[PDB]
């Protein structure tokens, strides 16, 4: 907590255009049309095994190319 | 007329009966060209050229309760034109990551049955 209440006072006191990029931005989320919300990325483990109904590519790891 | 776009979005969805009139089509202008590529025409409609997956590699990655008869349908069309051993042992040449071929996919999906 103690460090959480720096950075998030540090980011208000950085007055520029902020090109710090956290993020995977304007990433597809699931819809015909709605191209939005810039993402996040995880990672899981070992258990609990079953097939995979919801995805979103046909399993690459980065970005294609 | 884009048939490797309906055959793909046929079996992503799942539809069989949407599969054989293309499955017919295919085979319909397999006939009107038999000059000297029989198997390498119908090769390569049914698989890209960027990852080089084929139509299988596509039935498999997407699951669907009606993938048993989305297969076997697909296998007997490439033993009708006597093709199905390079067709069922195709493989993935994207080079990033390679060699994965259809049998691959289906361990990793866990489908014991068509296995």
């Amino acid at each position: 907590l103690q460090r959480a209440r720096t950075i998030l006072e540090f980011e208000k006191m950085l007055p520029e255009w902020l090109r710090s990029r956290f993020r995977m931005g304007e990433l597809c989320k699931v819809a015909d049309e709605d191209f939005r919300l810039c993402l996040r990325i995880n990672e899981v483990k070992w258990t609990e095994w079953k097939t995979h109904v919801s995805f979103l590519n046909e399993d690459p790891g980065p970005i294609r190319r | 007329k884009r048939l490797k776009k309906r055959i793909f979005a046929a079996v992503s969805e799942g539809c069989v009966e949407e599969l054989r009139e293309l499955l017919q089509d295919l085979q319909d202008l397999c006939r009107r060209r038999r000059g000297l590529d029989v198997p390498d025409f119908l090769m390569h409609k049914l698989t890209a050229s960027d990852t080089g997956k084929t139509c299988l590699m596509k039935a498999l990655l997407n699951i669907n309760p009606n993938t048993k008869e989305i297969v076997r349908i697909l296998l007997a069309f490439a033993e009708e034109n006597d093709i199905l051993d390079r067709f069922i042992n195709a493989e993935y040449t994207e080079e990033a990551y390679e060699g994965q071929t259809a049998l691959n996919i289906a361990i990793e999906r866990r489908q014991g049955d068509i296995t």
